[PDB]
C-alpha cells in the first residue's frame, strides 16, 4: 500500500533542470505518477497500492569534482550505473532509485532488478545480502534517464518509464504474446489501443493501453505481493517530515539537518511542532515553490517562474503565493517538437498529421519519415513529402526527431534517420 | 505583533476556591503553541501547562488548561497553599515571541488592620545632615492601602519612599515601609510630623504622629 | 538531564558592552533553539531574542540595533551581546530551551545584571526606636534603616539571627543611584529595653559589618 522510497539524482539531472527546486518538483511528480498508476490498477493483494518517499539526495555539479562520487564519470554504462547504486546500504527503504540525464546506448532508459516472489533476490523487498565477490549490494534498486539519442524525453514518457522498471521490481517481466501486446495484433481495434506498460520496446503517447499494467503483469505481480508485501510493505499515514517535498500538515520541507540549507524552514531534526514549519517572521520557503527567494519572501512580479514553451506561454511569479502561476497556452495548433506535433491547449502530443485532419502512420530509410493518412484508412498512408498531401505541406518532408518511435514501436530513430530496433 | 492580554491581572482566592485565568491573543494561533508558566518570588519560571491542555512533569492534577483560537484558560480546581504565584501565557507560533501581561494570584485571608509605627530621625542621622522619618505598616490585608505624609497638618508630596513585602508565608499578610526624607534645616523648621494610613478595614484613617519639640 | 546556566558580569556601567554565556547540557543545540528572556525588577517576562538549531536568529524589534546572539555548537554555549547599555537595562537575564511547539520547558537560574555608574558605597545604618513615650501594647516595634548603599545585596539580621520571628525586612528601593532598605522587629515590652536588641547589617560589596544597639530615645 505504501513503500518508503529513496530517490537520488546525479549532477547531470541537476544541471539540466537548473535548481534544486526544479529537480525536486520532477521527483515529486514521478512518485505521484506511479502512485496514481498503481492505485488505479487492481492488484491481487489489496485493491489499492501507493508509494511514499522517505529521503532524497540531490547531487549537484559541485559533486562532479568530488573524487568519492563514482557517478561523476560522464561515460558510464547502464549496467555499471545500476551496480553503483546497489553497493550502498538501503535497508531503511523498500526501494531506492537514482535519476540521471545520460544517453545510454541502444535506447536504454531504465534498468532495475527483477523482483522474485521467492527463491531468488532482486526487485522489490530485498535487503542487502553478502552474495559473491564480497560487496554488499542492495538489489532493491533501479535507474532512469531523461535523455535518449541526444534528445530529452517528455515528462509523460519519463513518468511512465519509472512505472515500467518498478514493474520489474514488483515482479513483472516484459509483456509477451498477442493477448498482452495488442500493438502487434492483426486487428485494427486492438492495435489502436496499443501495448501495455511492460512492453519490451519503445512507447510514447498512445495513453490508453500503455499507461496501466496488463493481464499478464497482474498475474506475475500477484505472486510477489501475496508472499512478500506482507513482510515488506508498510502502513498508510500522515506524510513524514524531511523528504524535501511540501505535503499536507507541514508548511515547508527542506530535509534533515545535514541536508537543509534553507534559512526559512526548520529541518526534520527539529522538535515536534516546529519541524517542517515556517520559521517566525518568514512568509515562505523555496521548498514550497519556485516563486520565493532564500530571504523568505513571496517573489516580486515579472520574474520567470515558467519559461515560454512550445505549447505553454510563460508563467510569471508575483507575491500571491509561493508557486508558479499556472501556465497558459499561446495560439492553437502551432508546431511543436520541431514540426513533428501540434500545439492545442498546452500539450505537444499526437503528431503533425492531426493539424490537417490526418493521423500518424508507419511508412511502407523512410521509416524515420512522418507518414500521414486519410482518417480510418491505413491504405491511404502516405509520406509528408508525397503527392497526396502536396496541397498542404507543399512538399517539405518532415522527418522524425531523434529518439522517436518508429516501425510500429520496434525501435527508435537515431540522429542519422535510422530506425534502430 | 501578536499581543497576549491576560485577565484578571490580580486575583485573590481562599483555600479550596476555584480560579480561572484568561489569555486573548490578537490573532488566532494553533492551540498546540500556547503554554502556561508558574513563577514564584525570586525564582525562574517553570513550564506549567504546555500545548494548552497538557500539564508538565510534576505539576499537580488540580491544574488544567483549555482554549482554542483566541481565548485560552487556566483553571485550578482547589486552590492550594502552594499555588500562590504569578502565571504567564506564552506563544511563539508567530514572531515576535511574546508573554502575557501576567496574572498575580494572591491567596486570600481575613481582613487585617495595619499596626502602624512611626519613628523620628535618630540622633546619629541628624549629625550627618539628613532627616528620615520611617513609618512602618506591618501585618495587614489586603495589599490595597494608601499612605500619606503631613508636615504640620499640611500634606507633603516630596521625599516619600515606599516598599512592600511579599505575602507572608505564615499569616498571608502584607507589610509596608514609608520613609519621608528631607534636609536637616527643613526638619528643624517644622514640629508635628503625621503618618496617616488609609485602609479598607478602617472607617477613619489611622493617624500616627510625633512632635520634634517633645524630648 | 537538561541544564542551562548563564554567566553574566553582574555589574556593568552604562554605555558599556555586555557578553553573557549560556552554558547548556543534556541536549544538542543543533536540534533545539535557545531564547533569551530578561525580567526587570518587579516586572514581567521580556523577550530579547532566539538562536535556532541551524544558526538562524530572531530578535526583539526594538533591540535589534544593540542585541546580537551567537552560539558555539561544539562547546554548548549560547552568547548574548548588547551595545550601549542604558540604566533601564537592569534585569535578570534568562536563557531557556525552545522545545516541542516552542515550549520553554527548561530554564536557567538566570543572572542578575545591574547597569549603574554609582560607586561602591557602604550603608549608613540607623537605629529606629520609639521615644520614651507610652507603649502601644504588650509588644513594641523596633527597626533599623539601611540607607544609601551600592550595590545590592545587604544582609540584615537581628540579635545575630537569634531573634527571627516578628521581623519584616522590606525590599530595597533605589532612591537616587543608592539603595535604601528598611527592617523592623516586634518584641514584647518585657524584652526591650530589658534585653539588648541589635540589628546586624552586612554589606559584602564593601566588606562592611555594622551592629547598632537599639537604645530608647532620651527625653
Ligand atoms: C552523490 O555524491 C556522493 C559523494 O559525496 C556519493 O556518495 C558516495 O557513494 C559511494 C557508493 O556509491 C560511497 O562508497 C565509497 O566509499 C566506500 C568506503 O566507505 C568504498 O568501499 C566504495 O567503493 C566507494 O569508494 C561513498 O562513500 C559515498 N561518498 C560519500 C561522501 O558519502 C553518491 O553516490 C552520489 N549520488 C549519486 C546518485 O551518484
Ligand atoms: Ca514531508
Ligand atoms: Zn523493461
Amino acid at each position: 500500500n505504501t513503500c518508503q522510497l529513496y530517490i537520488q539524482t546525479d549532477h547531470l539531472f541537476f544541471k539540466y533542470y537548473g535548481t534544486r527546486e526544479a529537480v525536486i518538483a520532477q521527483i515529486s511528480s514521478h512518485v505521484k505518477a506511479i502512485d496514481t498508476i498503481y492505485q488505479t490498477t487492481d492488484f491481487s493483494g489489496i485493491r489499492q497500492i501507493s508509494f511514499m518517499v522517505k529521503r532524497i539526495r540531490i547531487n549537484t555539479t559541485a559533486d562532479e569534482k568530488d573524487p568519492t562520487n563514482p557517478f561523476r564519470f560522464p561515460n558510464i554504462g547502464v549496467e555499471k550505473f545500476l551496480e553503483l547504486n546497489s553497493e550502498q546500504n538501503h535497508d531503511d527503504y523498500c526501494l531506492a532509485y537514482v535519476f540521471t540525464d545520460r544517453d545510454f546506448d541502444d535506447g536504454v532508459l531504465g534498468l532495475a532488478w527483477v523482483g522474485a516472489p521467492s527463491g531468488s533476490s532482486g526487485g522489490i523487498c530485498e535487503k542487502s545480502k553478502l552474495y559473491s565477490d564480497g560487496k554488499k549490494k542492495s538489489l532493491n534498486t533501479g535507474i532512469i534517464t531523461v535523455q535518449n539519442y541526444g534528445s530529452h524525453v517528455p515528462p509523460k514518457v519519463s513518468h511512465i518509464t519509472f512505472a515500467h522498471e518498478v514493474g520489474h521490481n514488483f515482479g513483472s517481466p516484459h509483456d509477451s504474446g498477442t493477448e498482452c501486446t495488442p500493438g502487434e495484433s492483426k486487428n485494427l481495434g486492438q492495435k489502436e489501443n496499443g501495448n501495455y506498460i511492460m512492453y519490451a520496446r519503445a512507447t510514447s503517447g498512445d495513453k490508453l493501453n500503455n499507461n496501466k499494467f496488463s493481464l499478464c503483469s497482474i498475474r506475475q505481480i500477484s505472486q510477489v505481493l501475496e508472499k512478500k508485501r506482507n513482510n515488506c510493505f508498510v502502513e498508510s499515514g500522515q506524510p513524514i517530515c524531511g523528504n524535501g517535498m511540501v505535503e499536507q500538515g507541514e508548511e515547508c520541507d527542506c530535509g534533515y539537518s545535514d541536508q537543509c540549507k534553507d534559512e526559512c524552514c526548520f529541518d526534520a531534526n527539529q522538535p515536534e511542532g516546529r519541524k517542517c514549519k515556517l520559521k517566525p517572521g518568514k512568509q515562505c520557503s523555496p521548498s514550497q515553490g519556485p516563486c520565493c527567494t532564500a530571504q523568505c519572501a513571496f517573489k516580486s512580479k515579472s520574474e520567470k517562474c515558467r519559461d515560454d514553451s512550445d505549447c505553454a506561454r510563460e508563467g510569471i511569479c508575483n507575491g500571491f503565493t509561493a508557486l508558479c502561476p499556472a501556465s497558459d497556452p499561446k495560439p492553437q495548433f502551432t508546431d511543436c517538437n520541431r514540426h513533428t506535433q501540434v500545439c492545442i491547449n498546452g500539450q505537444c502530443a499526437g503528431s503533425i498529421c492531426e493539424k490537417y485532419g490526418l493521423e500518424e502512420c508507419t511508412c511502407a530509410k523512410e521509416l524515420c519519415h512522418v507518414c500521414c493518412m486519410k482518417k480510418m484508412d491505413p491504405s491511404t498512408c502516405a509520406s509528408t513529402g508525397s503527392v497526396q498531401w502536396s496541397r498542404h505541406f507543399s512538399g517539405r518532408t518532415i522527418t522524425l526527431q531523434p529518439g522517436s518511435p518508429c516501425n510500429d514501436f520496434r525501435g527508435y530513430c537515431d540522429v542519422f534517420m535510422r530506425c534502430r530496433l | 505583533q501578536i499581543v497576549l492580554t491576560q485577565s484578571p491581572a490580580i486575583m485573590s482566592a481562599s483555600l479550596g476556591e476555584r480560579v480561572t485565568m484568561t489569555c486573548t491573543v490578537s490573532s488566532s494561533v494553533s492551540s498546540g503553541y500556547l503554554h502556561w508558566y508558574q513563577q514564584k518570588s525570586g525564582s525562574s519560571p517553570k513550564l506549567w501547562i504546555y500545548s494548552t491542555s497538557n500539564l508538565a512533569s510534576g505539576v499537580p492534577a488540580r491544574f488544567s488548561g483549555s482554549g482554542s483560537g483566541t481565548s485560552y484558560s487556566l483553571t485550578i480546581s482547589s486552590m492550594g497553599a502552594e499555588d500562590a504565584a504569578t502565571y504567564y501565557c506564552h506563544q511563539y507560533r508567530r514572531s515576535p515571541l511574546t508573554f502575557g501581561a501576567g496574572t498575580k494570584l494572591e491567596i486570600k485571608r481575613a481582613d487585617a488592620a495595619p499596626t502602624v509605627s512611626i519613628f523620628p530621625p535618630s540622633s546619629e542621622q541628624l549629625t550627618s545632615g539628613g532627616a528620615s522619618v520611617v513609618c512602618f505598616l506591618n501585618n495587614f490585608y489586603p495589599k490595597d492601602i494608601n499612605v500619606k505624609w503631613k508636615i504640620d497638618g499640611s500634606e507633603r508630596q516630596n521625599g516619600v519612599l515606599n516598599s512592600w513585602t511579599d505575602q507572608d508565608s505564615k499569616d498571608s499578610t502584607y507589610s509596608m515601609s514609608s520613609t519621608l526624607t528631607l534636609t536637616k534645616d527643613e526638619y528643624e523648621r517644622h514640629n508635628s510630623y503625621t503618618c496617616e494610613a488609609t485602609h479598607k478595614t478602617s472607617t477613619s484613617p489611622i493617624v500616627k504622629s510625633f512632635n520634634r519639640n517633645e524630648c | 538531564q537538561v541544564q542551562l546556566k548563564e554567566s553574566g558580569p553582574g555589574l556593568v556601567a552604562p554605555s558599556q558592552s555586555l557578553s553573557i554565556t549560556c552554558t547548556v547540557s543534556g541536549f544538542s543545540l543543533t536540534g533545539y533553539g535557545v531564547n533569551w528572556v530578561r525580567q526587570p525588577p518587579g516586572k514581567g517576562l521580556e523577550w530579547l531574542g532566539v538562536i535556532w538549531g541551524d544558526g538562524t536568529t530572531d530578535y526583539n524589534s526594538t533591540l535589534k540595533s544593540r542585541l546580537s546572539i551567537s552560539k558555539d555548537n561544539s562547546k554548548s554555549q549560547v552568547f548574548l551581546k548588547m551595545n550601549s547599555l542604558q540604566t533601564v537595562d537592569t534585569a535578570r537575564y534568562y536563557c531557556a530551551r525552545d522545545g516541542d511547539y516552542g515550549r520553554l520547558d527548561y530554564w536557567g537560574q538566570g543572572t542578575t545584571l545591574t547597569v549603574s555608574s554609582a560607586k561602591t558605597t557602604p550603608p549608613s545604618v540607623y537605629p529606629l526606636a520609639p521615644g520614651s513615650a507610652a507603649q502601644t501594647n504588650s509588644m513594641v516595634t523596633l527597626g533599623c534603616l539601611v540607607k544609601g548603599y551600592f550595590p545590592e545585596p545587604v544582609t540584615v539580621t537581628w540579635n545575630s539571627g537569634s531573634l527571627s520571628s516578628g521581623v519584616h525586612t522590606f525590599p530595597a528601593v533605589l532612591q537616587s543611584d543608592l539603595y535604601t532598605l528598611s527592617s523592623s522587629v516586634t518584641v514584647p515590652s518585657s524584652t526591650w529595653p530589658s534585653e539588648t536588641v541589635t540589628c546586624n547589617v552586612a554589606h559584602p560589596a564593601s566588606s562592611t559589618k555594622v551592629d547598632k544597639k537599639i537604645v530608647p530615645r532620651d527625653c
